[PDB]
């Protein structure tokens, strides 16, 4: 779901 | 070269130091949608048109966006020639510009206001690039968590991005002095080493 470009 | 001549009534000039970026505009009452499927950079101030390198996935549909500068104000003296001539000049020098999604394309005046900072944008000066940035949300609360406690923070040069809670910022103050005191202590460090007898000595 969550690209390389957000990071939790 | 594109080999045509654009109308630029039509598109969205942001203005940086080296360069004059633009992206398409299309119609609305406040001015804010974006279109990234057509772009343009040109030397500045000229009118010969050129592809913008794009350096990560673009959107392909339209965007509500909020476009913010970063850079650094210069002040010079002059020289001063005739009798009233300026003492001093002073100039933005603009060198990035972050553009942030509205939340759900939602518009300013509604209630629901807020800014995805998901989605983050940047534009470069010296490279004429446009690219996606990283942001590391470190706010609990997953992916539903609240819009109306955010805050962004930027460090480092327009590189780092971090979204943390609202009430854990840092005054103004702390910012400048826990910078001050870093390069302090490195540098009293560099100049202590040349004594002979630093090895055998205690930081206190």
């Amino acid at each position: 779901l969550s690209s390389e470009y957000v990071i939790y | 070269i594109v080999d045509y001549r654009i109308n630029e009534e039509e598109f969205h000039k942001i203005s940086l130091l080296d360069c004059d970026f633009f992206i398409r505009k299309p119609p609305d009452p406040d001015n804010d949608v974006y279109d990234f499927r057509e772009m343009y950079v040109t030397p500045p101030d000229t009118d010969i048109y050129a592809i913008p390198r794009v350096l990560a996935p673009m959107p392909q549909k339209y965007i509500r966006c909020a476009m913010s500068d970063y850079g650094c104000y210069n002040v010079t003296e002059p020289p001063i020639d005739a009798p009233r001539d300026p003492m001093y000049k002073s100039e933005r020098e603009v060198s990035k510009v972050f553009l942030t999604k509205h939340y759900r394309n939602r518009r300013a005046g509604d209630p629901e206001f807020a800014l995805d900072f998901e989605e983050i944008y940047v534009i470069d000066s010296k490279t004429k690039s446009i690219t996606r940035a990283k942001v590391v949300v470190t706010v609990p609360g997953g992916r539903n968590r609240d819009r109306k406690n955010d805050l962004l923070v930027i460090r480092d040069n327009g590189t780092s991005f971090k979204i943390i809670p609202s009430e854990e910022r840092d005054d103004p103050t702390t910012v400048i002095e826990k910078e001050e005191w870093k390069k302090s202590r490195q540098d009293m460090e560099r100049h202590l080493r040349k004594l002979r007898d630093f090895s055998v000595s205690n930081w206190f």
